[PDB]
């Protein structure tokens, strides 16, 4: 496809559009599982090794088993119609730091995904092309009350590679933050579709 | 009450004749059935349904005599009825129920059911399949394998629906 | 343990009239469709299933009197017979 943000948006939403095969009951169970997985460095690696991008997977313990018990048949066989959307989510979580993983668990818990979901989305579309350093500035329409040092929307962008500012042009886009910003948007977009 | 209740002699007779082809009825001592009635009476640009209150009382009494808790919402738009339907689709008491009844009473055209803000220029229509996929197994797993009776009182066109033939 | 299931089944719709035709109501005694439905439901819910009760309501409208209306059963995905058990 395209290397733009609209080419990433179509790449991501094709994983969400057919994720409607997940029921409302399973969506909240997968959400309660991914919340505990994002709080454990070990459970995320244990879950990712179990999925492994044929054979039945053994049941796990803790939050890792909570997610895996939402994606297997009675015999333990992985359903490829639903396991691949999840392994695309984890493929976007390996590119994120553990600090961002915890702040996603706070967003999943207090129902605050839509806060920085569009903020990252608007920053990824106005920063085209990704190959150049550009001095941007978020509008007051995207938050502006939460903004500040140590804020959830601040730490999620600082851990990507962006040099943030409280005043002036608030955000400075660096091309090295491209990989983590696309993964941070993919994580927030897929989790919002599951919500 | 007004419903001629089924005798236990006959209730046993029907379940004995075709047990594997009847939806299982839960016990009255612990079931929590639900029924939703959405009736739009007065409209902002369409003639008011004069006398639509007797239909609300009649259906509510009928559903209560069958063992259903009736929730009635009046005068809503196509988007306002969607908020009350999805809130009705993940109610907690549906997992301890065995059936449900949905009654829709408003104006309507060939497309679907009209809302409060419905006009000729700007529609306000809640189509039929919008109601169906909103309480399907996906958005409402608590009613999987359970009867979902939807009753619709609304016009569907403008023709009288008659034809004259030789007698 | 996750199983596969049909996206929608066990549905049944009972419309007020046939397509392209109008329903009919009375400001004093309510609608003719709502009134006739309550009569048969209060009468045949102890012996007939819902799909057969709706068929009996259509039978009472076989003779067009006044504003002819013919109720229609649409989008039937009932796998079993829905028997209401009044009193149980």
């Amino acid at each position: 496809f395209t290397e733009d943000f609209q080419g990433l948006r179509a790449e991501v939403e094709t994983i969400s559009k057919e994720l409607e095969l997940l029921d409302r009951e399973l969506c909240q169970l997968l959400l309660e599982g991914l919340e505990g997985v994002l709080r454990d460095q070990l459970a995320l690696r244990a879950l990712e090794e179990a999925l492994e991008q044929l054979g039945p997977v053994e049941p796990l313990d803790g939050p890792a088993g909570a997610v895996l018990e939402c994606l297997v048949l009675s015999s333990g066989m992985l359903v490829p119609e639903l396991a691949i959307p999840v392994v695309y989510l984890l493929g976007a979580l390996t590119m994120l730091s553990e600090t961002q993983h915890k702040l996603l668990a706070e967003a999943l818990e207090s129902q605050t995904l839509l806060g920085p979901l569009e903020l990252v989305g608007s920053l990824l579309e106005q920063s085209a092309p990704w190959q150049e350093r550009s001095t941007m500035s978020l509008p007051p329409g995207l938050l502006g009350n939460s903004w500040g040092e140590g804020a959830p929307a601040w730490v999620l962008l600082d851990e990507c590679g962006l040099e943030l500012g409280e005043d002036t042009p608030h955000v400075c886009w660096e091309p090295q933050a491209q990989g983590r910003m696309c993964a941070l948007y993919a994580s927030l977009a897929l989790l919002s579709g599951l919500s | 009450g007004n419903v001629k209740l089924c005798s236990l002699e006959e209730a046993q007779r029907i379940w004995k004749q075709k047990s594997a082809e009847i939806y299982p009825i839960m016990d009255k001592s612990s079931r929590t059935r639900l029924a939703l009635i959405i009736c739009n009476e007065e409209f902002d640009s369409i003639p008011r349904r004069t006398g639509a209150e007797v239909d609300i009382t009649g259906m509510t009494m009928l559903l209560q005599n069958l063992g259903y808790s009736v929730d009635v919402k009046k005068n809503l738009t196509a988007s306002d009825m969607t908020t009350e339907l999805e809130a009705f689709a993940h109610r907690p008491e549906h997992k301890t129920s065995d059936s449900t009844f949905l009654v829709f009473m408003s104006h309507g055209i060939r497309e679907g059911i009209c809302g409060k803000k419905h006009s000729e220029q700007v529609p306000d229509i809640l189509q039929l399949n919008a109601i169906f996929n909103m309480l399907n197994t996906k958005n409402c797993p608590s009613l999987k394998d359970k009867p979902k009776v939807i009753i619709i009182q609304a016009a569907r066109g403008d023709s009288p629906g008659v034809v004259w033939f030789k007698d | 343990a996750i199983k596969k299931a049909h996206i929608e089944k066990d549905f049944i719709a009972f419309c007020s009239s046939t397509p392209d035709n109008v329903s009919w109501r009375h400001p004093t005694m309510g609608s003719v469709f709502i009134g006739r439905l309550i009569e048969h439901m209060q009468e045949y819910a102890c012996s007939c299933d819902v799909e057969e009760i709706f068929r009996k309501v259509r039978f009472s409208f076989e003779q067009p009197d006044g504003r002819a209306q013919m109720p229609t059963t649409e989008r039937v995905t009932l796998t079993r017979c829905f028997y209401l058990f009044p009193g149980h």
